[PDB]
């Protein structure tokens, strides 16, 4: 007879109603909670975290000294899936543009906790030289495929 | 002009600046009345005690 | 309250008790995450935090107030591939396939890497078990807790016959 | 009253304890800017109070007081220059730019001063280690403060890298 009274209280409409009600506001305070503390999953980098700004700076050694350099992002606008990394227009060479290298990538994969992929080598080896109309050519091997400028 | 319902949020604000353990009991009361003032009629009924 | 530095705490490995340290902010933040004093809890780099789950409980205990874990202690891997002087190593991060890459150099010689060697360092952060002994792969799990903890970031577990043939 | 000459204190290098001295006055003076029983610690000579950060906190526990430390246990060069038979080591101060030198005979082998030596006693005030692996690193600056209180004034890290190639 309990039973029978506590489902016979009041219409469905209005279960439906108060039950709503409650998950609304138990929705808004897991919000609430999600806003300040932070998120468990913060590989994604949700929005609550930076890394995402334009600019990145690393260390290199050479010769004596310690150098300092800035690495380019696109700001958060776009990504690259082939190179897990905010690149732009990586294909050319340009003022601004990105180019990272197996000497910077792994220290940047360390720093970010997650792999990356290095676009290209650090340096050639040239081995053939012609010199034509007050200019010189340089000659040099790519992937197994000859490359001049 | 008026001003009441600025007044209240500047006191909810201080409130919860000045967390304590009793500031949950508070919470309950007052959602609870909101709740009790927004249906209502419903299931009232008998029961003067209730 | 306290400024310390370092807290200690004990592990068990072939035996033996050692002690390795855990580094602490020092009195700036509280990182409600972990409600753990760290410093820049991000990064793989050496000095930062880095609380593995099987030291995590522990430390829960003797600090009587819970601590949540940020990182498991060691994954299995499961394929590797070669590609111009480089490995690529593959294991499971909460569900999600990954990758990791390192050079091919340092798998010239499995003895100096493989297990608690006699030097009590590895170079670098995979190791080789035989998975046919239970032994051997029992003394892995527990050495790679130690070996996660006194550097940063997880270990890597490698099987000796899938390596084997590749090289 | 109790003008004790010694204090006996523990750290933790290589997963064994090893124990040191720290050297007090008595019943002369109180130095206010540390309140210890300091003898003449604004000086580097041997038997002086050398309290580093490191072991200032695990001191105030001991005891139940506030204590300040004085220098910090270690620091990480940045750049090296040779010159007429002598090496100059350039590091940071508490924001000031500032340099050390040595007799460039020191550097002739690297082997009996690199971490924990068979000796278990540096020649020098400066130690390498390599960069590459965390797990050296971590092991340098573990075995840093033990040394940094066996001979007073802080100890300096050098990078093998630099080192190597200047040589």
């Amino acid at each position: 007879w309990l039973i029978i009274n506590l489902v016979q209280m009041a219409p469905i409409s209005a279960m439906v109603r108060m039950y709503i009600f409650f998950a609304s506001f138990y929705y808004v305070w897991k919000s609430y909670v999600h806003v300040v503390d932070g998120c468990n999953s913060s590989t994604c980098m949700m929005c609550y975290k930076r890394n995402r700004a334009t600019r990145v700076e690393c260390t290199t050694i050479v010769n004596g000294v310690r150098r300092s350099f800035y690495v380019y992002a696109n700001g958060g606008k776009g990504f690259c899936k082939l190179h897990n990394w905010n690149c732009v227009n990586c294909d050319t060479f340009c003022a601004g543009s990105t180019f990272i290298s197996d000497e910077v990538a792994r220290d940047l994969s360390l720093q970010f906790k997650r792999p990356i992929n290095p676009t290209d080598q650090s340096s050639y080896i040239v081995d053939s030289v012609t010199v034509k109309n007050g200019s010189i050519h340089l000659y040099f091997d790519k992937a197994g495929q000859k490359t001049y400028e | 002009w008026d001003l009441t319902a600025f007044g209240l949020v500047a006191e909810w604000f201080l409130a919860y600046i000045l967390f304590t353990r009793f500031f949950y009991v508070l919470g309950l009361a007052a959602i609870m009345q909101l709740f009790f003032s927004y249906f209502a009629v419903h299931f009232i009924s008998n029961s003067w005690l209730m | 309250r306290n400024r310390a530095t370092r807290v200690e705490c004990t592990t068990i490995v072939n035996g033996v008790r050692r002690s390795f340290y855990v580094y602490a902010n020092g009195g700036k933040g509280f990182c409600k995450l972990h409600n753990w004093n760290c410093v820049n809890c991000d990064t793989f780099c050496a000095g930062s935090t880095f609380i593995s789950d099987e030291v995590a409980r522990d430390l829960s205990l003797q600090f009587k107030r819970p601590i949540n874990p940020t990182d498991q202690s060691s994954y299995i891997v499961d394929s590797v591939t070669v590609k111009n002087g480089s490995i690529h190593l593959y294991f499971d991060k909460a569900g999600q396939k990954t990758y990791e890459r390192h050079s091919l150099s340092h798998f010239v010689n499995l003895d100096n890497l493989r297990a608690n060697n006699t030097k009590g360092s590895l170079p670098i952060n995979v190791i080789v078990f035989d998975g046919k002994s239970k032994c051997e792969e029992s003394s892995a799990k527990s050495a790679s807790v130690y070996y996660s903890q006194l550097m940063c970031q997880p270990i890597l577990l490698l099987d000796q016959a899938l390596v084997s043939d590749v090289g």
